[PDB]
């Protein structure tokens, strides 16, 4: 269990990946030139796992995106043999990248992935980026998804998908894209972080104190949470350490598999408070409803499995002692039925900017708020039949929508059974 | 008259590392293999060129523990076809440890044993270390123990075991990954020592004075324990000369073959009297496994004494205990302790938090109160599977669901084994 | 199972090999199949030593079978005066009862041992004791046709 | 202890009767060349007459079954048997005391007696014993011919004549002999036949010449039987007649004019299917489906060469990477197999069969439809021509949705196996080696979904193949898989 192969796929694929590249090429000490220029050994002691040169693949039907990466900053590193872009776009089509489009270039991108894969001591597992309102990102990175678990069904498949919501765009076909995809992630992924942009929005805006929120800010809160949650896949540990042992702690039923991600502390581009946060403090971010990434109150919910992921030079004893505090001050809101169930974790290497932080992978049957949105603006959308001849068109089956909304409805009720449920 | 010991996942890997490393001291023997000076070649082997190899293997489905093991001070001390390692390690998961990942290496391991047991004249039997919650220990192991039954069936085979403890847990599953290997392992053990991890943290963290101990803290607390139940295989002592008296003296019930093992003293480096330390073994705080042997009966016992001791002070220290303090026998038990002395003195690790002792002593005691241990697991393992959590994992790597309930039944049967003898 | 090895001795009359088997540890009172310990078969088939060995190891004197029967009862119904002494003098029961509602005393009488009978009377066994059927032994001896254990159970 | 069965010590011939009686239980219906106990008949011959008598009777008990598990075909070898076997079985087996020994000898004539066409060559070879010194032997064996009779009867008898009058010839001395037994069990062996044709016949041959008070006791027993002079139905059929009955107990749509398609291909049609525009090749496809072959209802037999349609079907099925290309290729795929029954021989089936196979992968159930109802087509109409053998390989395949879909075309397969002839099809010269360690593979998957298509697919095997030949790998499998394999078996039918 060493090497990951990591893909990204559509507009917002490309552009969060690309600043996760641009997060942890610091951390590990490799400049855009790909040398490296740090100065310890826990920089280079895992850095095999992502890179070889960054062991990614980039993919989109909008070829525009080509570039966009490439002119970043960090865009000179990756390998032209990875780059695999088709000529038209999606246009917000789920069925043009799943079906037509999206399904005649993703053979492209298997052969590329093979390449990678052939040259692997032991591969681990696979990583995508993508948003799940695209034509793109969805459709076509749900059906790369499938045709990998077929090709490799030996290894894990880790997903960053983040979630549509009015408040980042208007576009009223997102409910129907977002629950096709959710419709493939129950069935083909192992474990997938919700990043909801409803709640990136509401913490760019509330917390953070910016009246328009761009892209870019967004991307800030995305992109460190991603080098927070792959802290222990990074450098040296004893826990969480691989995908597989991860998603073994994390995931007591297989469909859901749904973590609500959080972290802190929560910073602007580029503020720094001056005041380093306390241990206490850290671990008072956890129910701090206002640090979840994924709109949802942990109050109104359960947590199934937690994963803490503290960062920087700290206590190990205080870090231990405010966990086992907050678990049991807080008893009926932790599963019953699961012993130990809340892992915590230390690396001593913080996040550049930071002294400490913490991060808070969490199986919190509350999700299930965020699944209620996405199916009342499906079924709004669904009832009155709505842009259905767009997917239609493409040879999707209308009885399709209803598989999807029930599945759905589905996976709502099975967190709302395991929420009620009683260990007695 | 020879002893082959195997090493199995990360834990029996890492307590190997810990116990040769001791046996070496002991021996006088060199991290090269030299000796600058028989009994103690139960153990180890010779090589024409006057070096000592040990007779053990070592397993991991994982390189990097072993690859330490193959690269530490002692890589010159173990023939390299002697650290078999794979690739894919079973990620915490009984299945995978005993049929999907397992499957793949139990002919090369099983192969490698051969040709030690090819070396040997009139072998013995093995020794098993491997955790619980672990998939390699737990899955592997259990099916290793399969395989020795059918190659080897004719003869011994002791489990060393690591009882999982919240405090070192790595995986919310190890309540399942323990029954499910020791229901598999019931019938192919002959006597098996528990170590629950947590007596081991909380001795740690009182006698040795530590706040947060690590795996080596614990590991050299253990290879303490090891070679003092071990000794009278390695010295030609007169109780336990021999793995069947393991059998003999402590289980009256081959189904109930769980000693508990009470080890006295536990020194930090910043002497006692045979009397003050023969007590240490009554109390509960210098337990192996957590639990009250005050509530339940004692089926055998034994004492295994090394150092100054004079076999005077043993018999005044026994008839004291056994006047000045209530321990209920069994009826259908000889109800006499059994004692050995081996005057060796307990040799430590040169920087080793634990002291130099003049005198120590190793109780193995099988009491029906570690009942109490099994019922700690069973009820994690009950929650768990009442809403059917985890098991998919399981169900996935090549195992049928029933096998959890017929694990379980196993326990439960178990538990009431230990509860018939004792009423 | 060393508990069975030990019974397998006890029976077919290995007097050296129980101290084997009991050297390791057997269980003195394991039970077979229908409940006999190895102090019956001793006592049915006339192997004093060992039955002198079980029981100075501490074995049950007055434990009963799957039928209620003592080693005290197989050994009058066989007809070990040797053993007989040896039970009583270990604290054997004198009249306990089986499942059929016999005493010892009635199954050394219905076989015709005289000289154990006479010892049985003489640890105060209960000359009115019946069975089943509600017979005693003295109308045993008067069914039977025996004058000599009728004369010999009046005495 | 083959050649054990013949050793000195008693105890030691026991073993080996008891170690053949398992065996002619747990062997295989067809047979092991170790059943070889037909062709020299003299070696149970011998153990019949064992001279132990506890020995003895374990041998005709293995008799018993091995005379039994001779219930299948074929063993015309029957009538070597009866000369060589019922007369040690009537000689010491009906004379013997023991309880036993006795009932199981009469049972192991009963079975040789409907091994035979009809009761004539068993039942002359046991006449002589009529004359023999011992009274219970002729007391029983008297008993014995009189219920060979009451539940068999006189048919397929050549000279029923001659055989009347050779056990009638006895029957006078029968009834004056000696022995009570003899006596009493003489009127019971005459009643059997005044059961099946009296009472005018017996009374001028027979009740003439008997004593009077005998011949009242006969009339007072035809008085009691009730039922008509021949009995309307036999209590016990023979081999040949009961395989009769159940053989009794258990026009074409087609004729239809042909339609030949060929001419309705358009000219644009072969860049079209070849071209990278999807929606090029769906068109082309969904035009020739839904306006050439939907509508026909027959195809053109005579001189129509569609396999250089049908390799481009394949083309798309196995390599294009639109799913609704290929959905609409496999339903084309089925229309030509299904419109055209018996043309897809070789050349034909063989051109879409492994590409179908690989094609499995696909998850949508609309396309698992497709695919999988296009391979039932080529089933039912390629037997088990090219698909047995490739569908077996398939199993072994490293994606697990073919692995459990290919399975589930041998269980969709197996259920409609009805080859002909009596034994030796292609499923048997492969069934052990091939087809059993196959779906092993798939009963022993890591996977739960595709485990329990492989316990359907056992259960639907022991179903056609009897669950006693395949106890063998049954017993290696694990006690906690076995009783999910008999859950579908109780539940699967054919
Ligand atoms: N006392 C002690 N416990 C250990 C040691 N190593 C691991 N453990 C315990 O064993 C349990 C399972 O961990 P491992 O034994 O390392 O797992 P493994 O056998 O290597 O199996 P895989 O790593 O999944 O392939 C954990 O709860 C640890 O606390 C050790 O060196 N000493
Ligand atoms: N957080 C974040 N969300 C984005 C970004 N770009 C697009 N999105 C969201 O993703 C959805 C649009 O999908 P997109 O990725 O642009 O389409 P695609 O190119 O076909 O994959 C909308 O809900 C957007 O709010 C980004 O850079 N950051
Ligand atoms: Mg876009
Ligand atoms: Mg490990």
């Amino acid at each position: 269990m060493r090497e990951i192969v990591h893909i990204q796929a559509g507009q917002c694929g490309n552009q969060i990946g690309a600043k996760f590249w641009e997060v942890i090429s610091d951390e590990h000490g490799i400049d855009p030139t790909g040398s490296y220029h740090g100065d310890s050994d826990l920089q280079l002691e895992r850095i095999n796992v992502y890179y070889n040169v960054p062991r990614a693949i980039l993919v989109d039907l909008e070829p525009g995106t080509m570039d966009s990466v490439r002119s970043g900053p960090f865009g000179q590193i990756f390998r032209p043999d990875n780059f695999v872009f088709g000529q038209s776009g999606a246009g917000n089509n789920w069925a043009k990248g799943h079906y037509t489009e999206g399904a005649e270039l993703v053979d492209s991108v298997l052969d590329v992935v093979r390449k990678e894969s052939e040259s692997c001591d032991c591969l681990q597992g696979f990583q995508l980026t993508h948003s799940l309102g695209g034509g793109t990102g969805s459709g076509m990175g749900t059906l790369l998804i499938s045709k990998i678990r077929e090709e490799y069904p030996d290894r894990i498949m880790n997903t960053f998908s983040v979630v549509p919501s009015p408040k980042v765009s208007d576009t009223v076909v997102e409910p129907y894209n977002a629950t096709l995809s959710v419709h493939q992630l129950v069935e083909n992924t192992d474990e997938t972080y919700c990043i909801d942009n409803e709640a990136l929005y509401d913490i760019c805006f509330r917390t953070l104190k910016l009246t328009t929120p761009t892209y870019g800010d967004l991307n800030h809160l995305v992109s460190a949470t991603m080098s927070g949650v792959t802290t222990c896949l990074r450098f040296p540990g004893q826990l969480n350490a691989d995908l597989r042992k991860l998603a073994v702690n994390m995931v007591p039923f297989p469909r859901l598999h749904f973590f609500m991600p959080g972290f802190a502390p929560l910073t602007s581009r580029g503020s720094q408070q001056y005041r380093a946060l306390t241990v206490p403090e850290l671990t008072q971010q956890m129910f701090d409803a206002k640090n979840m990434m994924a709109a949802c109150d942990p109050r109104h919910g359960r947590y199934l499995t937690v994963a803490a992921v503290f960062r920087g030079r700290m206590s190990m004893k205080e870090v231990d002692e405010q966990m086992l505090n907050v678990q049991n001050k807080n008893s009926s809101y932790f599963v019953e039925w699961i012993p130990n169930n809340v892992k915590t974790a230390v690396c001593d290497i913080p996040p550049r900017g930071l002294k400490m932080s913490a991060t808070f992978i969490g199986n919190s049957t509350a999700i299930q708020e965020l699944f209620k949105r996405i199916s009342e603006q499906f079924t709004a959308m669904f009832r009155r039949k709505a842009f259905l001849h767009w997917y239609t068109g493409e040879g999707m089956d209308e009885m399709e929508f209803t598989e999807a909304e029930s599945n759905m409805n589905d996976l709502v009720s099975e967190y709302q059974q395991y929420q009620d449920a009683t260990a007695d | 008259r020879e002893c082959i010991s195997i090493h199995v996942g990360q834990a029996g890997v890492q307590i190997g590392n810990a116990c040769w490393e001791l046996y070496c001291l002991e021996h006088g023997i060199q991290p090269d293999g030299q000796m600058p000076s028989d009994s103690f070649n139960t153990f180890f082997s010779e090589t024409g060129a006057g070096k000592h190899v040990p007779r053990a293997v070592f397993v991991d489905l994982e390189p990097t523990v072993i690859d330490e093991v193959r690269t530490g001070t002692y890589r010159q001390l173990f023939h390299p076809e002697q650290l078999i390692t794979g690739k894919e390690d079973a990620a915490n998961n009984y299945a995978r440890g005993h049929y999907t990942i397992g499957k793949e290496i139990i002919d090369l391991v099983l192969d490698r044993i051969r040709k030690l047991a090819d070396q040997c004249t009139g072998l013995q039997g093995f020794s098993v270390f491997h955790s619980f919650g672990g998939g390699t220990g737990s899955g592997f192991t259990s099916l290793l123990m399969e395989r020795l039954s059918v190659d080897y069936g004719k003869k011994s085979k002791l489990e060393f075991s690591i009882y999982p403890a919240p405090q070192v847990s790595t995986a919310v599953v190890e309540p399942y990954n323990s029954i499910l290997t020791t229901h598999t392992t019931l019938e192919h053990s002959d006597c098996a020592f528990m170590v629950d991890n947590e007596a081991i943290y909380d001795i740690c963290r009182r006698n040795l004075d530590i706040e947060r101990p690590t795996y080596t803290n614990l590991n050299r607390l253990i290879g303490q324990i090891v070679s003092s139940i071990t000794a009278s295989l390695r010295f030609d002592g007169a109780l336990n000369v021999d793995l069947t008296e393991f059998q003999t003296n402590l289980v009256p019930y081959p189904r109930a073959h769980f000693p508990l093992a009470t080890y006295a003293p536990v020194i930090s480096a910043e002497q006692l009297s045979v009397a003050e330390i023969t007590n240490a073994c009554f109390e509960p705080a210098n337990q192996m496994v957590k639990c009250d042997p005050r509530h339940g009966k004692y089926m055998a016992c034994c004492l295994l004494y090394r150092g100054d001791v004079v076999p005077k002070d043993v018999n005044a220290a026994i008839a004291t205990i056994k006047t000045k303090r209530t321990i209920q026998f069994v009826d259908w038990c000889p109800t006499g302790f059994k004692v050995g002395i081996n005057y060796e003195p307990p040799t430590v690790v040169p920087g080793g938090d634990l002291a130099k002792v003049q005198r120590a002593v190793c109780m193995l005691s099988n009491t029906t109160a570690i009942a109490e241990a099994w019922a700690r697991l069973d009820h994690k393992f009950d929650l768990m599977y009442a809403k059917r959590a985890f098991v998919h994992w399981y169900v996935g790597e090549g195992m049928e669901e029933g096998e959890f309930s017929e694990a379980r039944e196993d326990m439960a049967a178990l538990e009431k084994d230990y509860e018939e003898v004792g009423v | 199972d060393l508990g069975k090895k030990l019974l397998e001795a006890a029976r077919a009359g290995q007097d050296d090999e129980v101290r084997i088997l009991m050297a390791n540890g057997a269980d003195v009172n394991a039970t077979d199949a229908s409940g006999l310990t190895p102090l019956h078969l001793a006592a049915t088939y006339g192997h004093l030593e060992i039955v002198e060995v079980l029981l100075k190891h501490g074995a049950d004197v007055n434990a009963i079978d799957i039928m209620g029967s003592t080693p005290l009862h197989l050994a009058a119904l066989i007809g070990h005066l040797e053993i007989v002494e040896v039970l009583l003098k270990h604290g054997a029961d004198v009249n306990a009862v089986d499942t059929w509602g016999d005493t010892p005393l009635h199954l050394a009488a219905i076989m015709g041992h005289l000289e154990i009978v006479e010892v049985l009377l003489k640890h105060g066994a209960d000359v009115n004791a019946q069975d089943k059927f509600g017979k005693t032994a003295f109308d045993i001896s008067i069914d039977n046709g025996n004058e000599d254990l009728a004369e010999i159970l009046q005495k | 202890l083959e050649q054990r069965a013949s050793h000195k010590v008693w105890k030691a011939r026991l073993n080996a009767y008891q170690e053949l009686n398992n065996l002619f239980t747990k062997s295989s219906v067809i047979p092991n060349d170790v059943a070889n106990y037909w062709l020299d008949p003299e070696l149970f011959a011998s153990y019949i007459v064992d001279s132990n008598v506890v020995a003895q009777e374990n041998a005709i008990i293995a008799l018993h079954t091995l005379l039994e598990y001779i219930s299948q075909v074929p063993n015309v070898s029957t009538s070597k048997l009866r000369l060589q076997w019922i007369p040690p079985l009537v000689e010491k087996g009906l004379s013997s005391s023991r309880a036993a020994t006795k009932a199981k000898a009469t049972d192991c004539i009963m079975l040789l007696t409907q091994s035979d066409t009809s009761i004539q060559q068993t039942v002359n070879l046991m006449l002589p014993s009529l004359s023999n010194k011992l009274p219970r032997l002729v007391s029983s064996c008297v008993k014995c011919l009189a219920t060979i009779i009451e539940e068999f009867g006189f048919i397929n008898v050549s000279d029923i004549n001659i055989l009347l009058s050779e056990i009638l010839e006895p029957l006078p001395k029968l009834s004056s002999h000696a022995d009570r037994n003899v006596r009493s069990e003489t009127m019971n062996l005459i009643l059997q036949i005044y059961k099946w044709f009296g009472k005018e016949l017996l009374q001028e041959l027979l009740l003439e010449k008997l004593k009077p008070i005998q011949q009242r006791d006969l009339s007072r027993m035809f008085e009691k039987y009730e039922g008509t002079i021949p009995p309307k139905q036999q209590p016990r059929l023979f081999q040949w007649q009961k395989e009769q009955e159940q053989e009794q107990e258990q026009d074409p749509f087609e004729l239809l004019p042909p339609s030949v398609i060929l001419d309705k291909f358009p000219a644009d049609f072969q860049t079209r299917i070849s071209s990278t525009k999807w929606k090029d090749r769906v068109e082309a496809l969904e035009e020739i489906h839904n306006n050439v072959l939907k509508p026909v209802k027959k195809l053109a037999h005579k001189n129509q060469d569609y396999s250089d349609y049908l390799r481009v079907l394949a083309n798309v099925i196995q390599k294009d990477a639109n799913v609704q290309a290929v959905t609409i290729a496999a339903n084309s795929v089925q229309l030509l197999c299904n419109s055209l029954r018996s043309n897809f021989t070789r050349s034909y089936g063989a051109i879409v069969l492994v590409p179908l196979l690989e094609r499995t992968k696909e998850k949508k159930p609309s396309v698992n439809e497709a695919i999988c109802s296009a391979l039932d087509a080529v089933a039912t109409y390629c037997g088990f021509d090219d698909c047995l053998e490739e569908t077996l390989n398939y199993m072994k395949h490293k994606t697990p949705q073919v692995r459990i879909e290919c399975t589930k075309f041998l269980t969709r397969m197996l259920q409609g196996w009805k080859s002909d002839g009596p034994l030796q099809n292609q499923l048997l010269f492969k069934l052990l080696p091939e087809v059993t360690t196959a779906v092993l593979k798939i009963v022993n998957d890591t996977q739960p979904t595709t485990r329990n298509t492989g316990f359907e697919c056992f259960a639907t095997l022991m179903k056609l193949v009897g669950e006693r030949e395949l106890a063998d790998p049954l017993e290696k499998l694990d006690n906690l898989k076995k009783k999910k394999i008999y859950e579908y078996y109780e539940k699967v039918e054919v």
